[PDB]
């Protein structure tokens, strides 16, 4: 029937933790059991918008659900989550979460994710499968699965002792990866008990976060999570310690927490062997200007190439590339059609080639305060006079 | 030097080629916002510099050049896109190609008086942000009023006063 | 492109045909509201929009089109309705069509100045609230000042500025 | 419609027939005191009806018409009495009447300059108080300022606001 | 940043939107109550914050919006609810909502002087308690002056000193 | 000497440049506390120093811009960071920097009237307690009026009377 | 291709012969194809004996100055080939000539060659 | 085969140095080593406009890509350039630059250089 009038309704509600709404898309990729409850087919992704769709597809105590509350605290970002399906052993249960084209047809696992563009028109820019990157064999194809997307793939260490992590970042030199070791542990509603979150999801969910107002090109580092009590390994940081758990967990190219409760992140490099390629911001400026110079430039990706198609879209790189300086997202740039390789031959195919310079802000790590107690201002002070 | 005026013109908006009907343009007027200036110790003011003031560039079509029409008052300002392409012929046969990139807000359509048996002359207007011209390929005027860029002739003619107030 | 002028002109009100004596139109002039602005870190300004301004139509007919003098200074403001059809032939043949719906209040009516021997010139003006034009059939403005409508090209230019005022 | 011009015209004031020397006239330009109206929820302003202005109706005589000078500055205002005849022949035989009843204050006689080889045309100018203007006899304006009579086509359009000023 | 500035306003009273009639708004001028401090061991002094001082926020309308009119005076005092909404819209698209919240008491309905042929012109004004500002939704101002309230982009500047007053 | 002025300014608060909205700055106006002073023996009264008065340091900006209206009447005053930067360009072409650090309580933000159609122009004022003006990176002023410090030049002109007052 | 079927993403047609691999090409020729036709039909029905090669070659070439009009091509030339062997053997039958014409080449894969630099990194701190 | 879309590649450019597009036709002779990559032969002369056939035709490890980078560092012009084959004797180097007619029909070394004439209508206006 229905009700008329009004309706007050003795409930069971709390914790208002609104974020700010954020715009990059993350993929996603942990086990849940699917039974009458969830509503989602176990291998093809799910959009996400909120804590209600994120409740409904997926059950309540489900692996993706605990995944995907830790980042709608910390940002209101568009979810492409792919679940999959619980297995016995380690090796079964990697191989269901990786998967392929092991279906006839279709695609099963992490690698439905490039699913997520031609669903839901998001294009994953993160990737974190939370619990399932700690063995090689995922993060091994997570990294493979970030270079098609172009994307950032966040991982985690072992659990174990410091220098396991450390033993286990030496596999990658591969520039678009990202570590967080420590696991996060979180209340969860009326516990006693600490949940050891993979701390994963949380650090890929402060990445939606400072996408939004401090920008793609601001490094994300400092700033807080929220959600967060007491974690797994205590790292603290101490100023000038040789052998401190941050620094010998910074040289070995991981992410941290830091603060009193897992306050915030302590990452700025990312897990690769070149140094140009060191920092956070240097491959996401990298990308996300790259997605911006072409959302803006779609059209120029199929026209009839007249003779100022060349010269009219070298005038639109710049002149979109001037809203990045403008907004402080790069310095002074070039961007120019290449005289040498620009031939009729090319244009007759189609091919033209432009190029675009810019240099990125360089992230404040490591200010260096070097101070003396002297005797100096001491004679006319202290005096009669 | 040899004698060289304007022969043809031509007009490029989004790409598209107004090869047809295009009778008028008009570049904007590059003025600086001279105050004068007479203090003590002198006479006869000296004209101190201080900028540039708002630069429309007008034009005119007598079509229903409806791909002209569609760039009025857009909520993003700076989307009219389009050269103002001109060639100086000279005396001696080659012409020295004169393109002038524009970006702003068409800020005005202004159909001109149906009198049945005249043109019809759709008089437009951009007040256009950034603003390039080139002489035979070379640059001359680089004009962009935000984030600073006055470049005269390729060297950058307020980078002396943009590096201390820390843009 | 092709070449392409206004050859002929039409005007109905309510209906009616002025088939035989409309010497002249005038389409409003669309204008946006520009203000020049000059702030702290950039020269040049940059002329943000901040609307249109008033839409005055003006026209003029040479008989006693009492049809015409009889929607002066109604007590319904825009109860005025008329289109300015026109017609752009181009040069290869078929014509393409521009009709311009208005909806204002007549407020002049100037009568000419009667030589006894020239014409009459019943000389008009329209400040318009609504203006929908029109090329081929297809779509280019939508003025609609009160509830918040520009829509240019069909899209509506105002709605991100319309579900936050609340309309 | 038949295209239709004016051709011939005339001038009475208080019965006596100018049917000798007019060379122009004028009738006086109606035209609503427009006040430009844009306010919170909407832009491009909409133009209320705020009433008429002054309405001077020029002519001209090159004769020593002393029957139309007696009529400046006297002590009645609104003793000026006079129509502005004319009529529209059209092209299908026919003519149509425009007669113009006027009742003001003669505020202006304008003799020009006398260059002793041209015409004399004494300018005049009435800012009239009552006005009538008629097409083939019937009636489209009744402009009285005092007593609150705006009457176009007969029906009158400030009745709704006078049986509430109380008038 | 981009140059950003109003271009359209609104006004909700008890839900009933002003699309029409407001003219102007003013938000509360918001200003800390400042006694210039100097003391012993110091020159030039240092304004200690004491608290805000009232908030008058006027605003007008120039009909006779009886849905406004029916809030003066009430002996409910802080019974007039009302939103000041605005849009800035930036030049790079997207329009910036800024909404300000109030509940006060309507102290002043100022009629101008009616001049007959002008606005009319109903300058209004409320003495407002609670003030909540809101900018693309994010919160900046709650101003709640009984029972202490004073939070400045989310975080209660009176926390500090509301548990040591024991309220 | 050459003729040197103002031509383009900017502002800084906690780092964030307003490279868009200033389109005004103030310095604070530096006054000595003048007392008048005749006694026995003179006339014509002298005017000896008592010290500085209190500073507030306006500026204005017409969007809401969030990053600084969270800087109004915190607990901690003297929180409010801020650069008045300003580049005097002279006529010899090297422009000279003025810049001003602030730390002040950000005492007064008031929004004009919002008439709908014109800019918003939020004023701010902070009553300042650090002030350090330099020209070309050469010292001028320092004000501190807490712990005394008035460096005029780059000698502390309260030093020979603060080793007197024991501080 | 993406969200939704937006887009079409083919810009080739089903050809192994790379010449005629556009889409854009092919409806192009068979466009002024047809032009031929109307051109000949035009060219039969009123007696046009004496001068029909001069009739049909122009009145294609008014369709090819259309085509230079409109950008639907860039270079139009209708040319006289060299196969020609004797007068008395080309005048009797086959003349032949060409039609050659560059179509806009339709942008596909622009590309981006993109950077990270050191260069601008010392005028902006300093 | 080919590419549809747009691609975007990790690569090297190093820092821009055009110039302006002269008109004055340059004659050079120096020495390099002829291998796969340098697509030329040793005393035939070849027009250059950019250093992408400076890096053709020529290889990037020579002296004459040190010498049209000189060039095309300072304005754009069109070079007429001729090799000569890489000799040790400090005579036998210098003697395959001067040449002769020993070739049937082609001059060698710096009598290349005649050839610029009836062959583009430009002959060289500087010789280096």
């Amino acid at each position: 029937s229905f009700f008329h009038g009004v309706t007050v309704t003795n409930v069971d509600i709390g914790a208002r933790t609104i974020a700010l709404p954020a715009s990059s898309v993350i993929g996603l990729c942990d086990v849940f059991t699917p039974g009458a409850q969830a509503s989602a087919k176990p291998n093809v992704p799910v959009l996400l918008t909120s804590k209600k769709d994120a409740a409904a597809a997926f059950g309540i105590g489900s692996s993706i659900y605990l995944a995907c509350e830790a980042i709608y605290n910390r940002a209101q970002a568009v979810i492409v989550a792919v679940g999959v399906e619980t297995a016995e052993t380690p090796e079964a249960q990697a191989s269901a979460v990786i998967g392929g084209i092991s279906a006839a047809g279709e695609r099963t696992g992490l690698q439905a994710l490039l699913d997520g563009k031609s669903r839901f028109n998001a294009q994953p820019r993160l990737l974190v499968a939370p619990g399932h990157s700690a063995q090689q064999a995922v993060a091994t194809a997570m990294d493979g699965l970030a270079e098609k997307l172009r994307a950032i793939a966040i991982l985690d260490g072992p659990n174990s002792t410091d220098e396991a992590a450390v033993a286990y970042a030496k596999n990658f030199g591969s520039k678009r990866l990202f570590m967080v070791d420590p696991g996060v542990q979180v209340w969860d509603s009326a516990t006693n008990a600490a949940r050891n979150a993979p701390a994963s999801a949380y650090a890929a969910g402060l990445f939606a976060w400072t996408d939004a107002e401090y920008g793609f090109w601001s490094s994300p580092s400092n700033k807080e999570i929220k959600g967060v009590t007491g974690t797994s390994r205590p790292v603290e940081f101490l100023d000038g310690d040789e052998t401190c758990r941050a620094n010998l967990l910074n040289n070995a190219n991981i992410a941290t927490i830091i603060r009193d409760d897992g306050y915030r992140l302590w990452g700025n490099r990312t897990l690769s062997s070149d140094s140009k390629w060191a920092f956070v911001t240097r491959v996401r400026t990298m990308d996300l200007v790259m997605d911006a110079i072409l959302a803006g430039h779609k059209w120029a990706v199929d026209r009839g190439i007249t003779k100022t198609y060349v010269k009219d879209v070298t005038e639109g790189l710049r002149a979109f590339m001037r809203d990045l300086k403008n907004q402080g997202a790069v310095i002074n740039f070039e961007v120019y059609a290449d005289p040498d390789l620009n031939s009729a031959s090319q244009l007759a195919q189609g091919k033209v080639y432009w190029n675009i310079r810019f240099t990125d802000v360089p992230p404040a790590e490591n200010p260096n305060f070097r101070v003396e107690v002297t005797d100096q201002w001491l004679t006319e002070v202290l005096d009669v006079a | 030097m040899i004698p060289q005026t304007l022969t043809n013109t031509n007009l490029f908006i989004d790409g598209v080629s107004f090869a047809g009907d295009v009778p008028s343009l008009t570049l904007p007027k590059l003025a600086v916002k001279t105050e004068q200036y007479r203090a003590g110790g002198m006479d006869a003011p000296v004209s101190i510099d201080m900028g540039l003031e708002a630069m429309e560039a007008k034009f005119s079509t007598n079509g229903a050049r409806r791909e002209a029409l569609n760039f009025f008052g857009l909520a993003d300002q700076s989307a009219f896109n389009g050269v103002f392409r001109g060639s100086f012929k000279g005396q001696k046969g080659a012409s020295v190609p004169v393109v002038a990139t524009l970006r702003g807000l068409l800020k005005e359509v202004d159909p001109g008086d149906w009198k049945a048996g005249e043109k019809a002359e759709f008089k437009y207007a951009v007040a256009v942000s950034y603003y390039k011209l080139e002489v035979d390929g070379r640059e001359v005027y680089e004009i962009d009023p935000v984030n600073g860029v006055r470049a005269i002739n390729g060297v950058d003619q307020l980078a002396g006063m943009r590096n201390d107030l820390g843009l």
